């Protein structure tokens, strides 16, 4: 979070919190209300967002749901939708925390090794996250849509 | 280390749930108590040194620790204090800025009893000094912000002893 | 400044700026419109605030202008007043800048090493910057005082 | 290194001048446009590998550089050239964010010229790759940050050449 | 129809008084919540069709209503029912914007009960659909305008039933 | 008010409020404090405004206070002054509302028939209103004067 | 007639749902505001007659209502006032004991305009008299309990006019 | 509710609320928190109470679920359980209201006519309500159990 | 009909061309005069009937037109002529707001000359009245709106004559 | 345009423009500068947008350039690109006008009979327009991107 990233940074120099750091912590606590509201709005519509994102992903990359596809079958498709739900949850965690620190440790470090072991298309997963971003920004006002989509673009860039 | 924001996320991620009303209420409480904490942090800063001097005079000095044999008898043992302290401040000012014990248990209060046992260092004296600093900071900070600073200082003293 | 502090960390860890770092970089600028007049107001008092703080400080500590004192003589007093002006200019520079960068990089890293061959009281500079912060805030409003107080706290929090 | 802000601070501290109307005008001119810098930097960070891909495809590969006898020949040299590609892109993004090529001079151009001379690197090929980077970045970011992004790529190309 | 401001003005004009402290406090009470209402209205307008789709899925379709013998059977009746849902949603949005159910009384509920009884429409099913739309709208808008949105849906439901 | 006018058009077209209409409502609620200030100033200074507008109308046309005039006599002129007070209250209401629905529904529809029945000079009433225009604009700043005078000119136009 | 407790139950019964969090919040709010209502009811009582006399002096008397032709010109027309009033008290003291408009609409303010239109009885005057009692009861009752009494009196006046 | 039964009782005599009635209203508002907690506790366990009470009722009176029984068949049994849930809801309404006024108007007046028309055993319904009372009292402390059970015996006596 | 913005669009749409620089300059020239047009329109709207009164006084009445044998004789013909003047004033205001005489050609000048000659209306007297209106409007508006106000009046007079 | 459909409404009632109409006729002229700049920006990149939109359109729906496709052949795809240029011109016209008024007359009313007589796929042309929307918002700032995406979405919805 912003608090963790600020306090530990002013602890590696053996000084108190910087007068420059008795700021953006301030903007974080000021915008925490909006962050909580945006996270709640995303959480209420988790099933619809996941379903529509999976639909768009399966149209745009139909090879994955073909017989030679990693997600071929009803339960392999259920697992793909479960992964999309996991990443939506991580995005909400990032939104509430105000930093991508929690999502980074939870679902990004080693994701390349995991998906290479499972033989899953990482570009396909990234496109699924993009579809989730589109469906999420369709349900939000412009400022909140930009704020959520900025984390969504972080996920897309990191899975790369 | 962890704050309230990170703690809620961590204990809601292990069970794999989205943030519900209780988690939102806890985050709401921390966000509502997010300005007095920042003000009291700046108040503790700057006036840190006078706080340390007052705490030392109130608890440490004028006792066994200063006469021959004490653990603060000479200079450089007086100097290892003010140091030793400035921690227990610094830290727990971090705690009452990212409020959670966490930092106090991971960085300051962890093996400190072993170090003091291997280096002399009267633990009862160094906890009485903590409570003196608690009193002086409660005096300086204000009526309502005296609490939760008292909370983190009590956590430090209790954990040490 | 804040941009320098963020880019230094980013290049040290060998990565682009973060998803919580740009939120702070953008919030550093949106209050710059307000802060420009805040640091501006202290600018056109620079030869007056120090002049008054001389009258707040060397009567408080009268040994600074006594025969065993370091500031005996008109030229010796002029040096201390010029030092106060230097500190006022640097704190205004940091107010315009963001993080502690302008003061710490120029006239804060090595105060003790300078005065080690200078014989100038650090506990006297403590009260000097205390009085500087004491007299430089009444020119501002409480809204500006809240955006000026931490910037003044860093001097007496660092030299200690 | 320096940005526009700290460049103004140092340029006034060198003669000991307080911030005046002209200096505050420069700071205002920097502050009014950096938000587009933030958006362009975010877009570049999200599309870093794609920009390198199109720049290499347009300027370097499908040539004698990737064939035997070329400098980019073999996977080791290919990975080295793409890492240099990424480094140029990242430092160009840092320079555009800071609004000053001081970081580019301090950490990019220092030693790169005679280093490439001692290593056999084709400076014309690197310049062409940098301009392909600038073309792709200008296409991606849009009119708002196109010239600000492109000026530092031109700075890198002129320093190398 | 009348809103908060016009309601205050009319209820002071009919008694021939000037704007006093009570009416002034009422009007700033409306003014303070202006942004939340307009934001919720924009969200509802952008998500109009999805709300109706989800409410119909939860409360009406996949039942005996859409089978033969149900009132919602046949394309004509299905289109009319979703049109009625759009009616209720749009008028609830207007009432939320104006802060007054007078528009609901004048242009929604007047004679609606007798019209539905004449046509054979299931009033209980209509109230269930209105409540499903209220739940979806409360989900979308968030706690900020959830209560204000819900009070007018509840007014519509209580008037119909 | 502006809310009612937007809602009426939206209901007429059978569509939710447009983004432009929402922006208009946002601007109107932004201007609310200024509108309240102008209304408060006019309400506080209404009596002097009424007396001066009456004097101006009378010395523009003294015939109304003549033997064959409609407003001949003390109680005959008190009614004209009360009517002027009525339209001043109405224009204050219109100022707070933001558009002329309350003024239209209270004091201009059927006013031709009422004044024809009473045999009172409608153009004389219009000049009396314009006197109130001058006296009221004399007690406000320039853009506030323009704002109030726009409603006053609306009343002048609606009279004839 | 309905109070808050009965109103919530009636609203939640037509749609056939158990009492959820929102209903328990409304009932909890009424239960928390259940002592000031009882105290202010007793305060309105006892000092009822002086309240009516002061309100009559403040609004009704010293006007055309007492001169020849008025609707309070003689006694027995004066006597129909104090009566007429003592209602608008009595009721709305009931309202700010079982707080909901309900009673004020079902027993007092329903056809009262028709009766007054058939009997003379200036409605504007009897609304000014209501606001006078609103002021006097706000003065007598207290700072916090001045509101909701102001609410019920304003509801009565607005409904009558 | 008690407020309804008290205010209207002091309205049939044309007097204010009696000092004898500026009491137990007070006891009701004092015990409102306990009543709300008891109602919420009953509401949370509505399905378990209904299921177990229906089980006990069908063991005690197996004739109703026999071929010649009113509640024979899966959907006829579903209707019986729905009626039991309805009466549990009415009991919670009575508990929150503090009086049996709402449950009386909602589900007691005319119940004899309705159940005689449907040919349902009223003693069987009463035994079902008794079973619901036992299951509900098994989940509550002694005071709260007595408080809810007293309304349960009211329903049992009224269906008689 | 079309305004000043949809008139350039129709010119560039019958050629298939995009909006080149000249179109942008034309639209800029229109946009720069937006506020003055609105203020002039408000002034004419507020002073409409007085304008017709002065125009009739200066151009039509006190002549043989209002006498027997004239085309202004009799109250019906006088009322018709003043209504025509009102329509001309209002459409002149519309044309001045739109920055285009397209509405004037479409909704006023079509068939008007032949209708007037089939009725015997003196076109010269009509043009004189329109010119008197233009003089009064130019007097009222001031220097800012006089010329573009008068251009549409002269357009109407030229179309009639 | 906003100008044309505000004088028309006033003329439909035969009145002058209202107070609530002369203020909405000012926001549009204020945003006219931004609209002109956006239209010029889109006009500058007209050929790149057309070519890339054609590329994504053919990738998404290759059946149109299949032998059993309307646009099979170099001249048929040239005509498809010309229609694309036409629609981009209409979108720029709508952006400058501020309303969709000119584009409805020029290229929407009757387009169904248009492409039914020509045997062209409406969903294919809609997908081409959506590819244009993506390419266009790739070359604009966020607010301007939303403003242009409004008209692009209107075109997509109207072609349906
Ligand atoms: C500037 C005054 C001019 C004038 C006025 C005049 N008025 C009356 C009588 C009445 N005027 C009104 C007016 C209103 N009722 C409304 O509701 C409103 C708007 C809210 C208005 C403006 C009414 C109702 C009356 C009737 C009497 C009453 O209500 O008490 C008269 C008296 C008529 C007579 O000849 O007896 C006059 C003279 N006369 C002038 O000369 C002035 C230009
Ligand atoms: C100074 C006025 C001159 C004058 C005029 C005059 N006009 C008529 C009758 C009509 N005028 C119109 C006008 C219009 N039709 C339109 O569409 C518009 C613009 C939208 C206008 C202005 C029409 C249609 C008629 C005929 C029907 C009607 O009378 O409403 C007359 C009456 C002629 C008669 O008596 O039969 C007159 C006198 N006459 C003059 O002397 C002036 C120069
Ligand atoms: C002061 C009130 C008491 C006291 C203390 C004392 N401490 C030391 C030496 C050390 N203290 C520390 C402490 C810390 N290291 C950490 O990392 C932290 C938390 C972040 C703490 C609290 C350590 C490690 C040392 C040893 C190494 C060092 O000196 O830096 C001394 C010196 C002992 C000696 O002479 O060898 C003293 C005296 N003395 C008193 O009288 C009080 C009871
Ligand atoms: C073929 C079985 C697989 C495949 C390959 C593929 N390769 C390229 C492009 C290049 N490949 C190389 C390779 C080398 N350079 C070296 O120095 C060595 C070591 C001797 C090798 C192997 C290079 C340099 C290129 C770039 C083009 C160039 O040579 O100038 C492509 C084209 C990718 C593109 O985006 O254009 C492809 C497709 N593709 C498959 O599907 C197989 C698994
Ligand atoms: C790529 C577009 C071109 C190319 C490059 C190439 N570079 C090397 C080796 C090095 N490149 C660097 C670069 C930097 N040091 C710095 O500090 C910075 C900026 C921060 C840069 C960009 C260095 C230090 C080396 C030497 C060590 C290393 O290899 O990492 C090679 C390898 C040469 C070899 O084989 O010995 C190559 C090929 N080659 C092309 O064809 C392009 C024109
Ligand atoms: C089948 C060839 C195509 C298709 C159809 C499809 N329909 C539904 C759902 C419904 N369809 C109806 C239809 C009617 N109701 C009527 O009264 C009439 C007139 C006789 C018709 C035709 C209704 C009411 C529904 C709603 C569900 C219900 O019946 O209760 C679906 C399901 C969609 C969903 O979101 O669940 C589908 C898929 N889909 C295709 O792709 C075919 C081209
Ligand atoms: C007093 C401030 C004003 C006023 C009043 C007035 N009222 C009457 C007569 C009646 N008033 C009532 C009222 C009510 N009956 C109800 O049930 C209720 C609510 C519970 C009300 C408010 C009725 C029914 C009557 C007629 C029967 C009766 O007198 O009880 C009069 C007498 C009229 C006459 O002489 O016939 C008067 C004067 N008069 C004023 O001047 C004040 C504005
Ligand atoms: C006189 C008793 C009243 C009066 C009158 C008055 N009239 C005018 C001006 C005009 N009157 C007419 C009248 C008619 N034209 C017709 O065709 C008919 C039907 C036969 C009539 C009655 C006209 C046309 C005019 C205009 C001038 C003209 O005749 O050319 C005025 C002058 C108004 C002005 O602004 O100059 C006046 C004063 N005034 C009173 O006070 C009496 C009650
Ligand atoms: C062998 C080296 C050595 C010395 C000398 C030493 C001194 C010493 N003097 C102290 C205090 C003190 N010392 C003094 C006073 C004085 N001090 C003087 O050297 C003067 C003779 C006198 C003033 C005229 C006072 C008043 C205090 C109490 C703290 C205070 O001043 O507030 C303390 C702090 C602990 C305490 O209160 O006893 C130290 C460390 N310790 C060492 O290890
Ligand atoms: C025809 C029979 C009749 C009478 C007389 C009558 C009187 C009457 N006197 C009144 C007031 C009043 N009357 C008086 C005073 C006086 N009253 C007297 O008879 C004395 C001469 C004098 C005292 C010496 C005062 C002071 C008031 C104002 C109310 C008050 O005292 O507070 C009022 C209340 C309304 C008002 O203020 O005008 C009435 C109705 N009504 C009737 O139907």
């Amino acid at each position: 979070s912003v608090l963790t990233k600020a306090i530990v940074n002013a602890d590696a120099e053996a000084r108190y919190l910087s007068p420059g750091e008795l700021d953006r912590i301030k903007s974080f606590v000021a915008s925490g209300e909006r962050r909580l509201r945006i996270a709640q709005t995303l959480t209420e519509a988790r099933e619809r967002i996941v379903k529509q994102a999976g639909d768009q992903l399966f149209q745009i990359r139909p090879d994955v749901v073909s017989p030679g596809g990693n997600a071929y079958g009803e339960k392999m498709t259920a697992l793909c939708l479960r992964d999309l739900d996991y990443y939506l949850r991580l995005v909400t965690y990032g939104i509430v925390a105000g930093d991508v620190t929690p999502i980074e440790e939870i679902g990004i470090i080693g994701v390349k090794e995991m998906y290479n072991s499972l033989q899953t298309p990482i570009p396909a997963v990234a496109e699924g996250v993009r579809a989730m971003k589109n469906v999420a920004t369709s349900l939000l006002s412009g400022d909140d849509a930009a704020e959520a989509g900025f984390y969504f673009d972080y996920l897309v860039g990191a899975m790369q | 280390m962890q704050d309230a924001i990170t703690a809620v996320i961590n204990n809601y991620d292990v069970q794999g749930k989205y943030l519900d009303g209780a988690a939102l209420d806890k985050l709401k409480a921390y966000f509502t108590t997010g300005a007095v904490r920042v003000r009291a942090a700046a108040v503790i800063s700057s006036n840190a040194t006078t706080i340390i001097k007052e705490a030392a005079a109130k608890a440490l000095i004028y006792s066994d620790l200063t006469r021959p044999g004490g653990n603060m008898y000479t200079t450089r043992r007086y100097a290892a204090c003010i140091r030793d302290m400035d921690y227990f401040l610094r830290y727990a000012t971090y705690a009452m800025l990212a409020g959670d014990p966490s930092i106090l248990d991971e960085r300051v209060l962890n093996g400190l009893k072993e170090t003091y046992n291997s280096l002399g260092v009267p633990i009862a004296a160094t906890v009485g000094g903590i409570q003196a600093m608690k009193e002086v900071v409660g005096g300086l900070v204000g009526p309502d912000a005296a609490k939760e600073a008292s909370i983190y200082f009590d956590y430090l003293s209790s954990g040490l002893s | 400044s804040v941009v320098l502090t963020t880019i230094m960390n980013a290049d040290q860890q060998l990565r682009y700026p973060s998803v919580g770092e740009l939120e702070q970089i953008k919030n550093f600028m949106e209050d710059s419109a307000l802060r420009l007049k805040v640091a501006k107001t202290l600018s056109d008092a620079n030869d007056r605030v120090v002049k008054q703080a001389s009258a707040g400080l060397f009567q408080r500590r009268p040994d600074l202008n006594n025969p065993g004192g370091n500031a005996y003589g008109e030229k010796r007093l002029g040096s201390c007043i010029r030092d106060l002006g230097w500190y006022y200019r640097l704190i205004t520079y940091s107010i315009v800048a963001g993080n502690n960068e302008p003061v710490e990089r120029i006239g804060l890293t090595g105060i003790f090493e300078m005065y080690r061959v200078l014989e100038v009281p650090i506990p006297a500079m403590i009260e000097s910057m205390r009085l500087l912060k004491k007299e430089a805030l009444e020119l501002l409003s409480p809204a500006e005082a809240e955006i000026a107080a931490p910037y003044f706290d860093y001097v007496i929090g660092a030299m200690q």
